[PDB]
């Protein structure tokens, strides 16, 4: 009874197959404005003070 | 008659 | 102005000083670090801080000797400087043998000692090394006076074992046992019976235990030879000799001949001290 | 089913010698220090004593130097207290108390039944509440406040102020611990506030089951406040 | 019959790759080019952990970013105060072979697991005073390699039979199980929605999996050797690889295809560790050459190392402030960065 | 300070405590139990005296002995054999019965590269049903290019050679005995290998290497 596994399997390849897609260029969009967005609350980026370092 | 010389090191 | 055979000693000086103000700092620095985590590091600290100690006195004897012997200090002294050197000499040969007794105990007996090794052992035998030796220097922090001429005062600071007396064999024979003859034995036994031993089953062989164990022994033998025989045959003479004038005259070169052993005995640990090369920039 | 069992009272003459020993069971008692809190037939609270866990670190009262001493016995998990010297001024309860240390904990939590003892006739942080009797009325809201004289406030963020309930004829209680903290238990009616050297403690929907006695205790360096009362 | 459907699936196969292959219009590296770069990061230590003895292998963060966990090969679980160098607990465990560590969101519980293919759950507010034991969960039969908290009563854990699970604490029964994978599951991230999460076999694949229903529903196939190390975006619609092969990538779920690589002809060595930044900007790596990499999300980079570990770097993560790194290896040694 | 103080104590009494353990959990002596499926690690076990990996242990002349059996459970070996390294030795096990996979086993174990320099002891069980066996057929099946005598003791000699040929290294050293019916003597020879092994790392740890 190997027949199942396969079956199976090509019913999986179908529901993946089966999805949506969209463009690149609106993906590495997104991401570089999230990164540009949140930039002025990232510590290590930048060098902090000596006085609201926690670790001294 | 009873001094010896001994240097520092000994 | 100053005689020939003095003259190298002056130089042997300077040399030991400029090779001892390294290497045993280093030593010491690296082994700082490896206290209560390594059982292994305990009898080189100690020998390394006793080597550091003794060799941080040489500019004292390097002016005494320019010097003619002027002794401007005073009594205090004369009866304290001495003995602290003789201490820390005597402390260095007792911890060389308690190395190669140690080093015995672990090759003739590793099942005891797996089970009853670990720090609170290395640290009493120290204790009891540095004891000796301070027993060994007490008669010199006792019997040490000064004296100075009246018209020509050259104060320097001497023996003299009471105003007439001949308790003076029993010190020189307990001295020349117990520092050289004691340590020269336990060094050659432990050594001998562990390169016999060694050699005798295959995975243990190496070829490298025979070089340390004669680069060590060699070197013990041929360095601390001069200074005992010099300083019994001293010991015997009354102060007006023909061969105590030449005795007096060797006695310097004798000591810094004397002094290289100190001198070289930190480079085995970084020569062969097995793969040593980086722990500095890692600590 | 924590447990803090105390015994060895009764009646002493002036000048004689009484122990005291506090037994414990259902927790790990080689975790936890030991005070011990006493208070006068008709007045407040007052320390006595402190032992450490793992005994290294021991502290007296400035009455109590000198006559008294704590000890522990892990093996047999009981604690002891020997008294000596006894005077006409030592007739109190004594409690039996438990804290534990460490980051974010709450010492205090859990005290004792108490024994009483009788004798026959014969450079501190001063902690001051406002009123000694306040009536109120069930389903109104009150505030209790006590001040201190120095501040509580320490360099790490952290101040330091506990708050105790105890209810007519009972054991006191934990309610708030560091200004802010609920402790594991009491309901979520009673909220404290505060800052700098002055403090309040608020309790909003008053029940029939709320009413008593309420201290507040400083634990800034090695004291009670006097108290207030409620009425129906 | 059998050549069917194996043309069928190849077919798919196929079509699904000139889908994605037509989907593509530019890359992201000609996109980028017109922003400035970051400079040189200077980052240095600031505190030394030093109570392990024995070849640290796991470690996670707590959520006030003050306490920590770590696991090390001498049967010890000890979590620390991270801003005085303290510790406030030690926890003896059963079994010497553990592998992975979890600190509950809530600071309740923490977990455990290693080669007795048993995860194990300890009680850290007991009213006795002391840390106990709580569930024992068993039935899976590889070594387990990873386990994550969802709250305080369901938990999701990755073994090496190619399989995972979601367990409930309260019953210790497994309410769903996760199937597809042809290696074994090295690696797991949960999404910060927590509602699908992804991992990663020594099959050089990943894939996205759905907890309310036990369903997959995209794959990536981009490496050439076994995946050691997963970890989200910031904002959940991205993740990040390491590998054996001395490469990460980075893909996408919209899109669902590759989108950038980090490597170098001077580097051999696998990857252990791989994380984020708070802003996603900064990507962390650890590698077997006994140090770090710091290279840049957007431009593939380097920034900067992270030198001073004297044997592997097998573990790394950065608190939930963004304001330290805290790294572990084989030399039993917590270091601090800032 | 505030009354941190008993938090710094907590600490001190911690690592106090933690440096005990550790101290008192170094005398034990570890080793590693490889070999073929149905080779005869569980007979050594039981006459020397669970899913995952399953630890014995037992005391001989004032030394404690640790044997982890790690073969239990199916999975890539690559993935967890880095668990297992700073260990003393390694007690593979070979049958006389079956034969090329557990020759291959020993070649993938023996040139591992964490465990370049881990001494082996190598057991060879069932002698005779072996030399039974070898009397009633001949070896010659198994080896092709075996063109000896039949003897028991060329044949023993010859496959013995013939593990021990994958050996690479020279620096290491591998013990092999023949296990036959003994009144459980083979406790001496692993008591002789970890006394060795244990004198050289001893030797080799003060600086004579």
């Amino acid at each position: 009874a190997s027949i199942a596994q396969a079956r199976k399997l090509v019913e999986q390849l179908k529901m993946e197959a089966n999805i949506d897609r969209i463009k690149v260029s609106k993906a590495a969009a997104d991401l570089m404005a999230y990164c540009e967005a949140h930039a002025k609350e990232d510590p290590l980026l930048t060098p902090v003070p000596a006085s609201e370092n926690p670790f001294r | 008659y009873s001094f010896k010389p001994m240097p520092l090191x000994r | 102005t100053l005689r020939v055979p003095d003259i190298l000693a002056l130089v042997i000086f300077a040399v030991v000083f400029l090779v001892g103000v390294l290497g045993n700092a280093l030593v010491v620095w690296v082994t700082a670090f490896e206290a209560k985590r390594t059982i292994n590091a305990i009898w080189f600290l100690n020998l390394a801080v006793a080597d550091f100690l003794s060799c941080l006195a040489l500019p004292i004897l390097f002016t005494s000797i320019v010097q003619h012997h002027h002794w401007p200090f005073g009594g205090a002294a004369c009866s304290i400087l001495p003995s602290l050197i003789l201490l820390n000499m005597y402390a260095s040969i007792l911890l060389l043998a308690t190395i190669s007794a140690d080093r015995f105990l672990l090759v003739f007996k590793p099942i005891w000692c797996q089970n009853f090794r670990g720090a609170g052992l290395a640290w009493i035998a120290c204790a009891v090394a540095w004891g000796l030796a301070l027993l060994l220097t007490i008669p010199s922090f006792l019997y040490r006076v000064v004296r100075e001429e009246y018209f020509p005062p050259k104060v320097l600071c001497g023996v003299d074992y009471s105003h007439d007396k001949r308790r003076e064999r029993a010190v020189a024979i307990v001295r020349l046992v117990l520092g050289f003859l004691w340590p020269l034995l336990t060094l050659t036994i432990c050594y001998t019976f562990i390169l016999l031993r060694t050699w005798s089953r295959r995975a243990t062989r190496s070829t490298k235990t025979l070089k340390v164990v004669v680069a060590v022994v060699a070197s013990f033998f041929i360095f601390w030879l001069p200074y005992q025989v010099t300083g019994i045959m001293m010991s015997f003479l009354e102060p007006s000799s023909p061969t105590f004038l030449l005795l007096k005259k060797l006695d310097s070169l004798c000591v810094s001949f004397a002094y290289i052993n100190c001198c070289i005995n930190p480079i085995i640990y970084v020569v062969a001290g097995q793969g040593f090369q980086g722990r500095l920039r890692k600590s | 089913d924590v447990q803090l069992v105390e015994s060895g009272g009764g009646l002493v003459q002036p000048g004689g010698s009484r122990k005291l020993s506090c037994s414990a069971s259902g927790f790990a008692f080689s975790s936890f220090g030991m005070h011990w809190v006493r208070q006068a037939p008709e007045k407040g609270l007052e320390w006595v004593a402190y032992i450490s866990s793992g005994s290294g670190t021991i502290y007296y009262a400035d009455t109590v130097k000198g006559r008294f001493t704590i000890s522990r016995d892990d093996p047999k998990n009981t604690l002891f207290l020997q008294m000596t010297s006894l005077r006409s001024e030592d007739t109190a309860m004594y409690y039996c108390v438990r804290s534990i240390y460490y980051y974010g904990s709450s010492p205090f939590d859990f005290w004792g039944q108490g024994t009483t003892l009788t004798v026959s006739s014969g450079s501190d942080i001063v902690m001051t509440q406002a009123t000694s009797s306040v009536p109120v009325t069930p389903g109104e809201s009150v505030s209790i406040s006590c001040r201190s004289s120095k501040s509580l406030l320490h360099s790490n963020g952290n101040t330091y102020l506990y708050w105790f309930l105890q209810r007519p004829g009972q054991s006191p209680q934990l309610l708030i611990y560091r200004m802010s903290n609920l402790a594991s238990g009491v309901p979520d009616r009673f909220s404290g506030s505060g800052s700098g050297t002055a403090f309040t403690l608020t309790i909003s929907r008053l029940e029939a089951e709320d009413v008593g006695v309420y201290y507040c205790m400083q634990h800034l360096e090695y004291t009670f406040g006097a108290g207030t009362k409620l009425e129906l | 019959e059998l050549d069917q459907l194996r043309q069928e699936a190849e077919q798919l196969k196929n079509q699904i790759r000139d889908a994605r292959k037509a989907c593509a219009d530019a890359t992201l590296s000609q996109i980028t080019n017109n922003i400035d770069p970051v400079g040189r990061i200077q980052m240095r230590t600031r505190r030394t952990l030093r109570g392990h003895l024995a070849k640290i292998y796991a470690m996670h963060w707590g959520t006030d970013s003050r306490l920590l966990v770590s696991a090390s090969q001498d049967g010890k679980l000890i979590i620390w105060d991270s801003y005085t160098t303290n510790k406030v607990h030690a926890i003896p465990l059963r079994s010497s072979w553990v592998m992975t560590c979890a600190y509950a969101p809530s600071g309740n519980y923490v977990a455990c697991g290693g080669l007795d293919n048993i995860c194990s759950i300890y009680n850290l507010k007991t009213r006795e005073g002391n840390v106990r034991v709580s569930r024992e969960l068993a039935g899976h039969t590889g070594y387990l390699s990873c386990c994550r908290f969802l709250d305080d009563n369901q938990i999701v854990t990755s073994s090496g039979d190619t399989t995972c699970a979601l367990w409930d604490i309260e019953t210790g029964q497994q309410t769903t199980t996760f199937t597809g994978h042809t290696g074994d599951v090295m690696s797991l991230s949960l999404a910060p929605d927590t509602r699908l999460f992804v991992s990663g076999a020594c099959d050089a694949s990943a894939k996205l999996w759905d907890v309310r229903e036990g369903m997959c529903r995209q794959t990536f196939t981009g490496h050439e050797s076994d995946i050691n190390a997963i970890c989200f975006f910031p904002n959940g619609n991205a993740f990040a690889t390491g590998s054996d092969d001395a490469t990460c990538r980075l893909f996408d779920l919209r899109a669902d295809q590759e989108l950038m690589t980090y490597s170098h002809d001077n580097i051999i060595c696998g990857i252990t560790s791989v994380s984020f930044s708070k802003s996603g900007r900064l990507l962390l790596a650890g590698y077997d050459d006994f140090n770090c990499n710091v290279w840049d999300a957007l431009k593939a980079d380097r920034a900067g190392v992270l030198a001073g570990h004297d044997n592997r770097v097998s573990c790394l993560g950065v608190t939930d402030d963004g304001m330290a790194v805290a790294t572990g290896s084989w030399d039993s040694f917590l270091k601090i960065w800032n | 300070s505030a009354e941190e103080r008993a938090a710094l104590e907590r600490s001190k009494a911690i690592e106090k405590n933690l440096k005990e353990d550790g101290i008192s959990a170094a005398k034990d002596v570890k080793l590693l139990l490889l070999g073929a499926d149905n080779s005869g690690k569980s007979t050594i076990v039981k006459q020397m005296k669970t899913t995952g990996i399953v630890e014995t242990h037992f005391t001989f002349k004032n030394l404690h002995f640790r044997l982890f059996d790690v073969g239990g459970q199916r999975s890539e070996r690559k993935k967890w054999i880095h668990c297992f390294e700073d260990v003393t030795a390694i007690i593979f096990c070979v049958d006389l019965s079956d034969m090329h996979e557990s020759l291959m086993l020993f070649d993938s174990i023996c040139n591992n590269k964490f465990f370049i320099d881990t001494s082996i002891i190598l057991f060879l069980n069932k002698k005779d049903l072996f030399g039974e066996k070898i009397k009633k057929s001949p070896l010659t099946i198994c080896f092709p290019e075996y063109t000896g005598p039949n003897t028991y003791e060329d044949a023993a000699a010859y496959i013995q050679a013939q593990f021990e040929s994958k050996n690479r290294s020279p620096n290491k050293e591998i013990y092999c005995h023949m296990t036959c019916a003994t009144d459980t003597n083979n406790a001496q020879v692993i008591f002789d290998a970890v006394t060795d092994i244990i004198i050289a790392n001893n030797l080799r740890g003060c600086g004579l290497y």
